[PDB]
């Protein structure tokens, strides 16, 4: 239903 | 007005901020901005933002 | 501080995904405003068929810095643009590297 993913910075 | 020095030592507070000391001299490059400048350091040659305050024309009293 | 070329505003979360589909494009960015939170912002990257959305926000000082996972160090920058040449750059930290600003 949503393509959005909350991502964080990693490095 | 083409030169300025630095009246104070400063640390980069971000990433894109230049750390300098006091006496050094730069060129600055926007001075558009209120109290944040882009500049270039004729000791390094590095660019980047410093404290509008922290700096004064170089024919300084 | 936020007068760049892929600022959107107050779209909503579906129609920046529209957009990043549309150029069909890895790497395809904009930035536009949190649905519910004043002040914070969101930066949208296309990868493999999905919207990857960082959380971005100023400090006290003023300072933006984009949402870290924990134990590693955030980064600072005084103007936004230059979180975003920051992060143009490979293996700095995000899915894919910024790469097609869709522009307002």
């Amino acid at each position: 239903k949503s393509l959005t993913i909350y991502a964080q910075v990693q490095k | 007005v083409t030169l300025f020095v630095a009246l104070y030592d400063y640390e980069a507070r971000t990433e894109d901020d230049l750390s300098f000391h006091k006496g050094e001299k730069f060129q600055i490059l926007n001075s558009s901005e209120g109290d944040w400048w882009e500049a270039r350091s004729l000791t390094t040659g590095e660019t980047g933002y410093i404290p509008s305050n922290y700096v004064a024309p170089v024919d300084s009293i | 501080m936020d007068a760049v070329a892929v600022y959107h505003g107050k779209i909503s979360r579906e129609t920046g995904e529209k957009l990043l589909l549309a150029t069909g494009l890895d790497g395809s960015y904009l930035l536009r405003d949190s649905e519910s939170v004043p002040g914070v912002y969101c930066l949208c990257v296309l990868y493999h068929g999905y919207i990857y959305t960082y959380r971005v926000s100023q400090t006290e000082t003023g300072s933006w810095s984009a949402e870290t996972a924990p134990g590693v160090h955030k980064r600072y920058f005084r103007k936004i643009k230059n979180l975003i040449s920051a992060f143009q750059k490979p293996d700095q930290g995000i899915v894919i590297p910024l790469q097609y600003p869709v522009e307002k």
